[PDB]
RNA sequence: CUUACCACUUUGUGAUUCAUGACUGGGGUGAAGUCGUAACAAGGUAACCGUAGGGGAACCUGCGGUUGGAUCA
RNA sequence: AGGACCGAACCGACUAAUGUUGAAAAAUUAGCGGAUGACUUGUGGCUGGGGGUGAAAGGCCAAUCAAACCGGGAGAUAGCU
RNA sequence: GCUCGCCGGAAGACCAAGGGUUCCUGUCCAACGUUAAUCGGGGCAGGGUGAGUCGACCCCUAAGGCGAGGCCGAAAGGCGUAGUCGAUGGGAAACAGGUUAAUAUUCCUGUACUUGGUGUUACUGCGAAGGGGGGACGGAGAAGGCUAUGUUGGCCGGGCGACGGUUGUCCCGGUUUAAGCGUGUAGGCUGGUUUUCCAGGCAAAUCCGGAAAAUCAAGGCUGAGGCGUGAUGACGAGGCACUACGGUGCUGAAGCAACAAAUGCCCUGCUUCCAGGAAAAGCCUCUAAGCAUCAGGUAACAUCAAAUCGUACCCCAAACCGACACAGGUGGUCAGGUAGAGAAUACCAAGGCGCUUGAGAGAACUCGGGUGAAGGAACUAGGCAAAAUGGUGCCGUAACUUCGGGAGAAGGCACGCUGAUAUGUAGGUGAGGUCCCUCGCGGAUGGAGCUGAAAUCAGUCGAAGAUACCAGCUGGCUGCAACUGUUUAUUAAAAACACAGCACUGUGCAAACACGAAAGUGGACGUAUACGGUGUGACGCCUGCCCGGUGCCGGAAGGUUAAUU
RNA sequence: AAUUCCUUGUCGGGUAAGUUCCGACCUGCACGAAUGGCGUAAUGAUGGCCAGGCUGUCUCCACCCGAGACUCAGUGAAAUU
RNA sequence: CUUUAAUGUUUGAUGUUCUAACGUUGACCCGUAAUCCGGGUUGCGGACAGUGUCUGGUGGGUAGUUUGACUGGGGCGGUCU
């Protein structure tokens, strides 16, 4: 559940956290972790590329495994592990083969439950399956860009993609972005809506959260000297200028999108 | 209050030490420039 | 001599009432002055109730409900 | 439990006085703010100049900053003194 | 040398960093000490730091750096694969006394320990840069147990007291003692084990992961301290012989017990929480190629080896950063007594000091403070500054409110000491003796002795008992910014920035964008419940009208329009 | 009004007397709805106004204890010119 | 032979499918006890994408400069033949 929080501090008043009591409380499956390293937003030259970044907590990378193959081998959901890396809720798997991996854990995060992933398998939330096989109008899940790429769609919480047309060797689905996208069809993509979803109900409350979350503060334009930002303004607020990123570019229009080596796939533009 | 000079042998060296001022082009060009000018101690003797 | 209780009386802070006030909410009276004419007949767009928004003003429009609606609808 | 409360160390600088050829090229004394946190600190690393960094003041980048310092162009140019 | 004052969570002690002979002794006093100076961190000589166990090397890696070939770039060079360096973090081992003018977990004495080679003995599958396990990790909080160590009695040694009293029923001092070795306990974790099978751990594996049956439950790991040994040793107040007068030999009493504690240890624990909390090697185990009475591996023991540098001294300062023998800056460790909540504070211990110009006088005036009749903010830009307020428990406490607050609101009462309750209570602590037992670091019952609040009565001295230091002034209205936070180092801390929330907008992944001629990279080992940009700045109630101009989104038919032909 | 020039606007409040302050009016020189409008509990070394207590802030300074200043011995500056 | 038509034909237009340059930051192999790189296989994409030269647009993101004088101070105003 979410539950607010008794206003005990001049900041602990809006702290409306979220919790999943069924979430295992204990160190993760060690043999599936590996450092993480804090980038701080710097580049190779040691120069900051993207602003807002730093501090945060230690954080240790899990492993997940969006690839998901082991077709023809079942596995019961050992536990449900909270993931620091992403927003979703990773879940230990463990196949009857003895080997145990990780998964994003979909809506039906029913613990203990069993799931396969074979090429044949059976249309069920939590089963690796190439859309070329799975039905249509399905909720799918971790969609896979290319045939064996490794799935890179709806990898966040609440996410989900609904199939529409399997015309020829290319299937057309609908990303949560409301955009019509085409895929090689012969691509796997687990199943079921991604778990959690109630994530988009946070709130934090006090800067502390966002701060120890890795997100550094942000400075507005028409608040700093000209030499620093195009919105120099200064002297009694002011503006008049055109809302543009710190590099003269109307931060309103301009799609900026100029891939072209993809249009073919993209059918009905995001809206 | 606090002064602008907090010593540290290690730093003082790797920051302006021989090898260092010998691991780069200009840096290496520096030493030469020095030896040329005829300097007693080349770089932070030790 | 001293102690206990204790009246007068003192201080601080809450509750209640009466009175009162720049200014302002509408309410009631007479001239019945100005702006319209909402409702009463089908009142000239049937009306009223609740409710929401809007507007010089009655009041208008949306939503459901009532018949305490005239014509044979 | 809490960027919760009072208050040392610790970190910070609101007020006044004294110093203003100081004890000091920013401090001393008396008060003063935070003090489990966006805290504080040792150690070592990475960002280099029209570049970095900036909870943004044009602030900081070795007592220097509306473009550091060192050397060179260079005896710049100076209808001005 | 005797007095006096100062510091004592330091102004004591030890280590880092930095310093580099400043260390000790001897000498000399020109220059150097803000003066003298017989003195010194000054001069000049010598002397002076001994390690298998402390540290660095070394092993192992973090951030990050370097980088064969390599991928890019006019050149120089950029980047980065294998790998290789790189701590601030992980790997094995020594304590206790004694000694020097100056050394010390180094030298000496006593008592131990780590690991490698070689040998003897018993036993046995050994073998990796390869698999597994382990190393190996967060925040806060809540105990209990224990040690530190303190106080008090016992004990031993000394002392009967410059002035009234002091044989005990009193005063003073001491009461220490380790590693390692055995026991493995308060507690903490966890059920073991044999066999069989296998799409896993890149190959293999007996190991780890999975699935099966049976069998016993009283299995195994971890663990502070305590207890013996260490140690009839040492040390130890105290003495007598010599002295250099600072010191030197010899000798050497007791040496227990009770209670009270930790911010230390058990505790890399335990409880819980969301912000989900290094890697690598050592280590143990599992097999590969291979070896195949061999080689190796395990344990006991004998022995050899443990190299080389660093060890002086200052270290919160007169040796370090500040030009100075400068009121500033400087990380970590230790943690005494009374009072106290306490690392504040006050007075003292050990210990260290009196800050390197002195002697007088006792003007105005400046500086720092103490006290003031009557008045009480008339001061003044403004109560600036001063003065005041302050502690504990109990009584009691407003509008307003987001119901948490406001709130220590306000305003009040009591506080010392002495007798009693109660010969020291409540409580804490826990010795006999008895029972039973696996059978003692057992359990039970027993409550001696030790320590020990507050309260309530009655009495009592002073002007006053939270007597010192220390330690809130309070309330009312109103602007501004929700709030904690940040900021102009060195005139501005604010109403400025930042924020939690909000809305617009871009981004379909080789994302947008940013660094970069490039390669490459941050974005993210993320993927539209995500990320970027811009404006607003909790929350409540709201956020109306204008698209003419500018910009931006969409369209493309037509008009105009480049290179080119 | 952090926006009001004419401005000490006008009226009410507090005062012995109030160009500030509080509550109003509207005639807004020249507010106005995310370069947000209006309120808001709690919060603040934030701006303004008021009261009690408190007092050398003052009326109106006096006394007092110390550090200098003064006298002696020693060493011994500076700016300026 | 001029005006207008069918199959040939060459050339500019759009528009299809193919692969064989080219791309692939899909998968696998080998160099190899390497997520760099190179060669190979396969899949996907495909003369598109990107790049080079030329070229229209946009372009305070950046850069070099200009932005007069007489003035009863300068500015404003006015003036400049
Ligand atoms: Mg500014
Ligand atoms: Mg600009
Ligand atoms: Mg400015
Ligand atoms: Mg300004
Ligand atoms: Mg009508
Ligand atoms: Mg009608
Ligand atoms: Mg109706
Ligand atoms: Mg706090
Ligand atoms: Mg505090
Ligand atoms: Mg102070
Ligand atoms: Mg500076
Ligand atoms: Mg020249
Ligand atoms: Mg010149
Ligand atoms: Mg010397
Ligand atoms: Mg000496
Ligand atoms: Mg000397
Ligand atoms: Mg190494
Ligand atoms: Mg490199
Ligand atoms: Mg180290
Ligand atoms: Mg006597
Ligand atoms: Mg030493
Ligand atoms: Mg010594
Ligand atoms: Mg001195
Ligand atoms: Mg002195
Ligand atoms: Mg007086
Ligand atoms: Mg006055
Ligand atoms: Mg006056
Ligand atoms: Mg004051
Ligand atoms: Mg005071
Ligand atoms: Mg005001
Ligand atoms: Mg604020
Ligand atoms: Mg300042
Ligand atoms: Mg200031
Ligand atoms: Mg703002
Ligand atoms: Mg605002
Ligand atoms: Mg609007
Ligand atoms: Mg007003
Ligand atoms: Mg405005
Ligand atoms: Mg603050
Ligand atoms: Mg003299
Ligand atoms: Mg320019
Ligand atoms: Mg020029
Ligand atoms: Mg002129």
């Amino acid at each position: 559940a979410v539950v607010k929080c008794k206003p005990t501090s001049p900041g602990r008043r809006h702290v409306v956290k979220v919790v999943n009591p069924e979430l295992h409380k204990g160190k993760p499956f060690a043999p599936l972790l590996e450092k993480n390293s804090k980038s701080g937003g710097r580049n190779n030259n040691g120069r900051i590329t993207t602003r807002h970044i730093g501090g945060g907590h230690k954080q240790a990378y899990r492993i997940v495994d969006f690839k998901r193959n082991k077709d023809g081998i079942p596995a019961v959901v050992e536990r449900l592990e909270y993931d620091p890396n992403r927003s979703a809720n990773i879940a230990l798997v463990l196949y009857k083969d003895g080997e145990r991996r990780y998964i994003l854990a979909p809506k039906g995060l029913k613990a203990g439950d069993q799931i396969q992933s074979g090429v044949d398998a059976a249309i069920k939330p939590g089963n690796t399956l190439p859309m070329r096989n799975i039905p249509v109008g399905s909720t799918v899940h971790n969609v896979e860009m290319k045939p064996g790429k490794g799935g890179q769609l709806a990898r966040s919480a609440g996410t989900y993609v609904q199939i529409v047309a399997r015309d020829g060797a290319y299937v057309t689905l609908r990303l949560r972005s409301g955009e019509m996208r085409k895929v090689e069809a012969d691509c796997r993509a687990t199943l079921g809506e991604v778990g959690n979803a109630e994530h988009m109900l946070r709130v934090l409350g006090k800067a502390g959260a966002a701060r120890w979350r890795g997100v550094r503060p942000t400075v507005r334009g028409t608040a700093m000297n000209p030499v620093d930002h195009p919105h120099g303004g200064g002297e009694g607020r002011n503006f008049g200028k055109h809302p543009v990123t710190p590099w003269g570019v109307q931060t309103k229009g301009k799609k900026t999108r100029s891939n072209k080596r993809t249009d073919k796939f993209i059918v009905r533009r995001r809206s | 209050m606090k002064r602008t000079f907090q010593p540290s042998v290690l730093k003082r060296n790797r920051s302006h030490g021989f090898r260092a001022r010998m691991a780069t082009k200009n840096g290496r060009q520096v030493l030469a420039r020095r030896r040329a000018k005829g300097r007693a101690r080349l770089t932070v003797s030790k």
